[PDB]
């Protein structure tokens, strides 16, 4: 309530303008318009009102804070309706191909023998080899992205999904080291990696009200109820 | 119950999580040129 | 859509892991896996299985989770 | 007195629109007497459904406004004045008359129904008093809808 | 190959003949 | 009444499709199908089956839907 | 008849002898 008050506590009196967060001025017999400052978007180097709202978790009073408007609700729509929605789908689609490739090499991997030597000759030995390199390369990006997340915020469930991504990418890395080691057992680790990535992929659906609800419910079953029963 | 609670929240839950998704991307998108005025078209009477 | 993703991913994971018998095909393996999701299955036959200890664990992961969270989660939605 | 806004937002808004928006008889009266066009359509995005922009639609014409905002006296003065009586059957950009707009402005709350319902009544009483030949409730909006049929198309029960 | 006695079949077994992989240890036991 | 309609129609569809073994009769086939609805079944045996790929799909359709919507829908009604 | 090798049993198979219909492709494979 106070958050909303501080951002939107518009003031009108002499010297009012410097203090006020919101100015609204556009009314038709029906109708009204509200204008918001807005500082929270402006805060950056500090975590900020917007940053805190974006980041904040496990408090349990959050539904309300996220809901706050105009800017928090208003700001998000402006950010995403204009461009963000397009950006996410491209990310999701790009991820999906990585998955098809990781499975395809794994699906079509040669029994051998273990690991090398690999002929890498012809289309048959050429297509699979590209996939294997591509999948490992795909693996590195998650590991690099994850480290920053650990690196940016060393201190301390949530976030549940980012955490899973790090686990899978590492699993692939373990397989790769094994592959260089060339032990047969290394597969099993890769097999965990292929399936885990696919289960991870379902996450990208998030931000969709039908879809977003399902992922959240699944996350809830596994953090709490399954974990407790197990 | 977890499913039911999630359902009651989920217009709202769907809303908060999205914002988080947008924020992380914005932070990692290179802080590339992007918007950086808010107002909401309104019409309730109240008249 | 969700079950299809979980099922598809799991099937792909199985197909790579051990061709074995009847798991060689994705169309058959998916059918084998769907049967598991419906809750009718024959469990831990193993025989002719590589990473079966690795594999039994994989089956426990997939089957348990699928019966446990997707079916109940969809069913919870249904009431 | 008849110059209008040209930006996409307030497009076509005149001083008379504003006087009404502000519920100001005195200024409505004054503008009409110095010859404000009573049929001027305020049609910019500020006068249609929220982007959200928003908001807010009544559509367009002074009479329609004056009704949709529940302002009976001004509805009367628009239709009855010496200077320019409102055309009670005019259609906005969407084909809507004041009866159509009223249906659009309903939101199924008890006090909403109540005010729309009798302002509707009032318009008809004025139609029949002033211009008896006009079968008002038969007039179709762009999409082919009588006020009734719109009401029912949009669950305004 | 075949994981003779005391051979662990987590992967690549392929347990020999007289041996059989028992899904706990993953080693190969026979007799 | 509803289960009887779904079951009866499905049984008729099966009876035409492949007489096979034990599916030749409607009284037996219905019994075979009811067993599936109860949730006890043996799946994708196939053997001696025509349009089995066509048929496995049919079984997936009927069994899945029946377990999934009628039983849950009746059961949802029950609470 | 019998759908020899590369013979599709969606219907009418009746896959030959050495062949067996595998319920994905619906073609007949043997060996």
């Amino acid at each position: 309530g106070v958050l909303a008050y501080i951002l939107q506590r518009e003031i009108h009196e002499p010297e009012c303008r410097h203090l006020s967060r919101k100015f609204t001025e556009w009314a038709y017999g029906p109708v009204h318009s509200s204008l918001y400052d807005l500082s929270c978007i402006d805060t950056c180097e500090k975590n900020s009102v917007l940053e805190v709202i974006a980041y904040s978790s496990s408090e349990t009073p959050n539904r309300h804070d996220m809901l706050l408007v105009e800017p928090l609700n208003r700001l998000l729509q402006d950010k995403w309706d204009r461009f963000v929605k397009r950006i996410f789908y491209f990310n999701f689609f790009v991820y999906c191909l990585y998955m098809i490739i990781f499975t395809a090499a794994a699906y079509y991997r040669p029994v051998e023998g273990l690991p090398p030597y690999k002929l890498k000759n012809t289309v048959g030995d050429y297509f699979r080899v590209t996939g294997e390199i591509l999948s490992v390369s795909g693996g590195v990006y998650f590991f690099f992205r994850g480290i920053q997340y650990f690196l940016q915020r060393r201190p301390s469930v949530d976030s549940y999904s980012e955490i899973l991504f790090f686990v899978q990418s590492l699993f692939m890395l373990v397989s790769v080291v094994l592959y260089f080691s060339q032990r047969k057992e290394y597969v099993a680790s890769m097999v965990f990696s292929l399936a885990m990535g696919w289960t991870n992929m379902l996450y990208y659906t998030r931000g969709f009200q039908q879809m977003g609800i399902y992922a959240v419910m699944i996350e809830k079953m596994i953090l709490r109820d399954l974990c407790r029963f197990m | 119950e977890t499913v039911n609670k999630i359902a009651q929240e989920s217009k709202n839950i769907w809303k908060l999580q999205r914002a988080i998704t947008i924020l992380d991307t914005e932070k990692s998108f290179l802080k590339c040129m992007r918007k950086a005025x808010x107002x909401x078209x309104x019409x309730x009477x109240x008249x | 859509f969700v079950y299809l993703v979980f099922l598809f991913g799991f099937s792909t994971a199985v197909v790579t892991l051990i061709e074995d018998g009847k798991y060689n095909s994705l169309y058959s393996t998916c059918l084998e896996l769907f049967k598991f999701t419906i809750g009718m299955g024959d469990l831990e036959f193993t025989e002719n299985y590589d990473f079966k200890a690795v594999f039994i664990i994989l089956l426990l992961a997939y089957v348990i989770l699928t019966y446990i969270l997707l079916l109940n989660m969809l069913i919870a939605l249904m009431g | 007195v008849n110059a209008s806004y040209t930006d996409s937002y307030y497009k076509g808004q005149t001083a008379l629109h504003i006087a009404i928006e502000r519920r100001n008889m005195t200024l409505v009266t004054l503008l009409v007497e110095n010859g404000a066009d009573v049929q001027a359509a305020a049609n910019g995005d500020f006068f249609k459904k929220t982007k959200g922009r928003p908001g807010f639609y009544f559509g367009e014409l002074p009479l329609s406004l004056a009704a949709c905002t529940n302002q009976l006296a001004i509805v009367k003065f628009l239709l009855q004045n010496s200077w320019q009586p409102a055309d009670i059957s005019a259609r906005d950009s969407v084909g809507n008359t004041v009866l159509h707009a009223l249906v659009e402005v309903a939101d199924n709350t008890v006090d909403n129904t109540k005010f729309v319902t009798s302002m509707y009544n009032e318009i008809l009483i004025l139609g029949a008093k002033l211009h008896p030949t006009l079968k008002l409730e038969e007039i179709t909006n762009r999409k082919g809808l009588t006020p009734l049929a719109l009401a029912a198309s949009s669950g305004k029960i | 190959e075949c994981r003779k006695m005391f051979g662990g079949c987590s992967v690549d077994s392929d347990c020999c003949a007289h041996l059989g992989c028992k899904p706990t240890l993953k080693y190969c036991a026979w007799d």
